[PDB]
């Protein structure tokens, strides 16, 4: 007999046909997939009574536990039975509602912001509802539909109840974005940024993708805060970093100027470090859960030895500082003393004038400093082998993974910035967001400025060709520039960062999927003129957009302190090394956009940036960010079961790919990284990969740890990222 | 762990 | 194991088909003389050709001097001194015959009852008696102890064989069985509270948690709202919580759904009750306390066990033969046996309790084609089970109408002409559609009139030895591996299931299957027709979970699937490990 | 190990 | 431990010289009338005056229901199971009643003997008859083996 309990609560009875039935649409066009298998392994679940979500999950999950590298298509038959899942849960039938009546609705229930009933009128969301493909919900796979699930869709955290589909997510995002645009233009771009987002040609981050048509206003995940030597602003920064750290925002903190212990302050860099870890970790379930940092000092500071050492497990409390991550800041003159073999001398920054802005903004002033303060015997200093420094930063590298690295020269010469007027001195978070900051005397110091980044990324998986990132740039840009005048600014000085240089960071993702299509490899420098080829076309088209963008709306207030502004380009200021790297010829027509941005400006002072990715990357079945994948099946815990995804078009390509641990070093990698610098604004999020197992004894050798940091300066390279070990 | 064996006059070589 | 032989000199003085040929003669040796060798013959080639599979005991001993051959006794202690005294007295005589021993522990009243000191320390006295025949404090001698879920002591006898914890509060050397029934389940699936109570406080409540289920929820809940009443509420959640982590770390924390046990049964609970199960799981059989050692108003019960290899029979029909064959060299063995204790011998005598089981079912379903994980053996497990009873019952009433009927024969629900296929769990209705081929009315009829031999007569035990020796797969359990070792003094003993060499791919391995429900299912099944218990194992593979760890909430939905299919009874859970 | 997460929703459906 | 009292409800029900009159009375009471008395009063005397001293259970207990005195049992073991039972069950019921015990068990057999597996096992029995009225673990019933 077997009885199914309805969501109403009456007992009607099994109807085997009507399962085979969804489970045969769901498997429309997919290969190597069993319907009879699914069914056989869900079916012996059932039981008499079972109310009728709980057949609805046992069959998703039936589909998702067969997802293997032979029979990758069950990734698309569970993600359709849990998209007709989410509809019913959401609509009470598979066909969503018009969007008018979605959106009143949703307004009503207080779940949309009312600004969307004001903005557009009804015939509008009528016209907006003809643009929807609500069938491109079948273009998920398993691991994007729960990203979607548990992360995106908008829903009621404690009844579990799921209000939207994505169609209306994406179509929403696209309406509330370009809201404030004209009628001639509006629904136009309505539409494209829809289409784009949709069919996954570009990514948009976590909190605009879960927030954007909500009232909510919070939407910066990207916070760069500069600390001063002073209490004052020791307690401006510790203020300014709780205020959004309550607000789900990344962390990057400058606290390099902050003077050494012993000074004339007295009590040294460590216990205010501790203090911003708590202002970090204020907002965090159980003082780790939640809130993140990563703090930035210059190698040549004289608590450095003590500063290197502040997440390694094994020492007193008083002298560590674990849940944060550190950024170690060098440049030439420090590299120079390692090749040599010489000293590096310490210095407290409050005991050497100039030295500290020269580190960043002027290398021939700051050797011209530096040499001049080593032989000076007033000012207090301490000496140590360059060779031993090195080691020991590189051995806390190695151990923790997170004792990251910017070369501070290379993003002060190759920057879109002037830095006698607005130096780049430290960097965020993941180590790709390189912007001008200036310390604050009080959380409300409206002479401060907290650098903010707004992100997004283009699937380089899903253009056919380059010069379709024309359009996407023209989308991606405004939609992101339109987020700045809509989003809340907790704190004056980032807004004062955000309205004065308008700065974006847009990257990529599917990178390894894109080179593997092409034929091309990592670890061999087969891929590096096609980098530069395609990297071309993306700060190309960036700038492009954001040029057309200030001809229409005017450039942003601090564009003057730009490198733009003076007409220089990344291409006149790049590594000259990468020269002896590829020899791929410029597409475009740099020079006409030289004098275009030198008369009419850029919208925005930066637009690239390369981040890491996952959450995006899943939901577009899209390799992460411009990392190899480490093996053909990605597996995460849930407790809907064990969610797997397999690299797009394996079946196809699994030759093709290059898995991260089958590269024999980090040299081709590392290139890679160089030739597309030469074009970002920002910097990337760059990994180094160890497998101990590829060394003799099983030991990684701190002369290759040594040997990639300087081919990573070499080609320009600005800053490092995790170091990965294989373990095992 | 790491071999903490540094060959200096192998770096002196290496232009930046 | 089996052969005659000289311990201390090494000698081995007969073959296999000597052991056969005499086990046969002298099980048969009371037989007239139109009949006897006949039957000697037929018996002979049942076992020589691995059709009928006998236990250790038997096979080791029957044609010696020895009349030793009990290896399965169930014992009820009474809330006294001397009945602690005497079920003490009993396990010491039986585990230095060999016996495995299911001890009924329940009644015993919880610390602090006006037996101030508690259950423990009687506990660890009965485990003494089960290992005071042992080399070295547990190498020989073996039981489980059972009580019920909702006794006041049960959080702390829960973690009796956790090995973390102080020695005075720790039993570890027994395995326990957690009586649970239908009441403590909806308390489960509502999330309300368990109330814990001594059974020296609550009059007829023991008694009708067995015998009784609407008696039980009407003492239950009218003690419930009795303040005078010493309890203890606990939520329901955490303690089945407790109980499955326990089972889980252990894999000895055993479960007897005592309702299933009482509503289909051979037994009328009115009467008879089935209070606890044996050492294993699979026995399940009535029982009453002992005031002293020799009391003859007390019963041990009993069980001879023997089991049909179900790979070396071509078809079902074979069964008539060969139940006939099984039913009656046990009825004889209950003749020929010794009896230390006087209310054992009344159980045997009284009820002639027999435990005929299978073995190679695993290698039964491959060659079948058919599977346990998907529930494509449901129908084939029906017809297959349907056969064995109807064909046990068939050999013990032709008995009984030649030999006579069990003396306590009135007892059973078959003398009130009811049959397990009137009582089963109707869920099994849902799962299997395959219909009787037996005439079961007939029988009925005859059963009623003419009597069984045996009140029991079907019971489904694991396996190790004899189905080594008839290279069958384990009892009910599909094999880990194409390929058992076993170490030994001679080399690395190996054995490779039968016919790989055709079935490799049909097979189904014991992780291979992606979870309980299938083999569920077909214990249910098999549980329709079976007098006694099953020997039902749980298997998780960590791997196939989350962050390598098993979820509670499959713990206990697998044990709520096996209550709703009328599983009577749960035995070891098995953790891969790795 | 084991998780000890139990959703009772889940099994109040659950019929025995 | 003297005094007769209410160890539930912390009520104290005598004092020291009803204790030791009473003593004298129960243990006296079948005496004849002629010297009854006489007995009562010298043995009263005597206990009260700290010339002779008494057990714990004789103190606590005679001028009570109770007739559970006995606090020094010996048992012998005999090489048989039915006698290791026995002793076991004679254990068990002192114990519960208070009683220290001497146990001498060494008739029994030693391991590998024509019972094969030797004295200790059933050694352990003893204890676990001895602690079987214990709190929990160790608290109350005492035994010597020998």
């Amino acid at each position: 007999n077997l009885l199914v309990t309805k969501r109403d609560g009456s007992t009607e009875r099994i109807n085997l046909d009507k399962i085979h039935r969804v489970l045969d649409w769901a498997a429309e066009g997919l290969h190597n997939v069993s319907i009879s298998q699914v069914e056989l392994r869900s079916h012996i679940q059932f039981y008499d009574g079972i109310k009728t979500s709980d057949i609805h999950e046992t069959i998703i999950k039936a589909a998702a536990d067969l997802i293997s590298r032979d029979a990758p298509d069950y990734q698309y038959l569970a993600a359709r039975l849990a998209i007709f899942h989410l509809r019913k849960k959401a609509y009470g039938q598979f066909e969503p509602p018009a969007l008018y009546d979605h959106v009143v609705k949703m307004v009503e229930m207080g779940k949309y912001d009312n600004h969307l009933l004001e903005d557009y009128t009804e015939e509008e969301f009528k016209q907006m509802d003809t643009f929807i493909d609500h069938d491109r919900d079948m273009t998920f796979s398993y691991a994007a539909v729960k990203q979607l699930e548990g992360k995106y869709l908008v829903q009621n955290r404690v009844t579990g109840e799921i209000y939207e589909s994505a169609q209306f997510l994406y179509i929403l995002v696209a309406a509330c974005l370009f809201s404030n645009y004209p009628r001639e233009t509006r629904l136009q771009y309505v539409k494209r940024f829809y289409d784009a987002v949709s069919t996954f040609k570009i990514s948009l981050p976590t909190p605009i993708m879960s927030g954007v048509r909500t009232p909510t206003r919070q939407f910066s995940s990207c916070v760069l805060i500069e600390c001063g030597d002073s209490l004052d602003s020791i307690n401006a920064t510790s203020s300014a970093i709780v205020k959004y750290v309550s607000q789900r925002a990344g962390i990057g903190i400058n606290a390099g100027r902050i003077r050494a212990l012993g000074s004339p302050f007295h009590t040294g860099c460590i216990p205010f470090y501790k203090h911003f870890q708590t202002a970090v970790k204020s907002c965090s379930q159980g003082g780790v859960r939640g809130g993140a940092a990563t703090l930035f000092y210059p190698m040549w500071h004289l608590e450095v030895e003590s500063l290197l050492v502040l997440k390694n497990n094994r020492g007193v409390e008083g002298n560590r500082v674990r849940h944060m991550d550190y950024g170690v800041q060098i440049n030439k003159l420090m590299y120079t003393r390692l090749l040599k073999g010489e000293d590096i001398t310490l210095f407290s920054p409050s005991d050497v004038p100039g030295l500290y802005d020269a580190f960043f903004a002027d290398q021939e002033e700051f050797e011209r400093l530096y040499t001049k303060y080593e032989k000076d015997d007033s000012i207090r200093k301490q000496r140590v082998k360059a060779v031993e420094l090195f080691s020991l930063m590189m051995q806390e590298r190695a151990s923790t993974g997170r004792i990251y690295i910017q070369n501070v020269d290379h993003c002060n010469t190759h920057s879109p910035f002037d830095p006698a007027i607005a130096p780049v001195r430290q960097s965020n978070l993941c180590l790709e967001i390189a912007l001008p900051t200036k310390p604050l005397n009080d959380v409300n110091d409206e002479n401060g400025e907290i650098a903010l980044c707004t992100l997004s990324a283009f699937n380089l998986g899903a253009i056919n060709n380059l010069d379709e990132l024309e359009e996407l740039a023209i989308l991606a840009v405004r939609a992101l520039d339109a987020l700045l005048d809509y989003q809340d600014y907790p704190i004056p000085a980032a807004k004062r960062g955000a309205m004065g240089r308008r700065t974006l960071g847009i990257g990529v993702i599917n990178f390894a999927y894109y080179l593997a299509k092409h034929g091309k490899r990592y670890s061999d420098g087969s891929a590096n003129n096609l980098t530069h080829k395609t990297f071309e076309a993306i700060q190309y088209y960036l700038l492009k957009a954001s040029n057309e963008l200030a001809k229409e709306q005017g450039a942003c207030p601090w564009f003057n302190e730009t490198t733009y502004a003076k007409g220089i380009l990344p291409i006149d200021t790049y590594k000259k090394d990468l020269d002896t790297i590829a020899n791929e010829p410029l597409h475009y027509d740099w020079e006409a956009l030289r004098e275009s941005i030198k008369t009419h400006g850029l919208r925005n002072s930066t637009l690239s940036a390369l981040m890491p990715s996952e959450t995006s990357s899943q939901i577009s079945n899209a390799t992460n960010g411009i990392e190899p994948p480490r093996g053909y099946v990605s597996i995460k815990a849930s407790k809907d079961g064990i969610l797997r995804q397999v690299v797009p078009d394996y079946e196809h390509l699994h030759d093709a790919y290059e898995l991260l641990w089958e590269m024999p070093g980090n040299d081709g990698y590392l290139q890679l990284v160089g030739i597309m610098q030469k074009f970002i604004d920002q910097s990337i999020s760059a990994n180094t990969n160890y497998d101990p197992s590829r060394f003799p004894s099983g030991k990684v050798p701190m002369q290759q740890l040594l040997k990639d940091l300087l081919t990573a300066y070499k080609f320009g390279v600005k800053t490092l990222y995790y170091q990965n070990t294989r373990d095992g | 762990q790491i071999d903490s064996e540094v060959d200096t006059d192998d770096l002196s070589n290496f232009q930046l």
